[PDB]
């Protein structure tokens, strides 16, 4: 289940910067990594709460 | 904080730009997890209890 | 073309804009949660 999931948001955030704001890639997806930033080192910390 | 604040005017600016994740992927799962629920019940009794 | 069309409206006014008539009148939803956690 997890290991599908994780891989879409890193995945689907870098449609919205190519999609949504237009320009070029590459840094297109370089901040959208920041708004999942404790969304990766808190999300784990927390799913290995249970 | 860190961007433009909003009690109710700003969370709903978030969630009208990443809502394909939390429908697409809380929905890659279930069928992804079909193939369990029933699909089979004779050698994997137990991928129906899971 | 547009398949995509039938579910961006889904998420705007069926959605976004219905979510937003919710905490809107947050209210009964107090007791709404408390019946499904003493409820569950």
């Amino acid at each position: 289940g997890l290991l599908v999931d994780a891989a879409i948001v890193v995945v689907e955030n870098v449609e919205r910067v190519m999609a949504e704001e237009g320009l070029p890639p590459k840094e297109a997806t370089r901040k959208s990594m920041g708004q999942i930033q404790g969304a990766l080192v808190g999300i784990a910390m927390v799913l290995s709460a249970v | 904080d860190k961007e433009g604040k909003g009690l109710i005017e700003a969370t709903l600016d978030a969630v009208r730009m990443r809502l394909r994740p939390i429908l697409m992927t809380s929905l890659a799962f279930i069928l992804g997890v079909m193939p369990l629920v029933i699909s089979t019940g004779a050698g994997s009794g137990a991928q129906n209890a899971v | 073309f547009g398949w995509f069309n039938r579910m961006f409206e889904k998420s705007t006014h069926h959605y976004t804009d219905s979510v937003g008539g919710i905490l809107r009148s947050t209210g009964r939803y107090l007791v709404l949660y408390l019946i499904i956690v003493v409820g569950m």
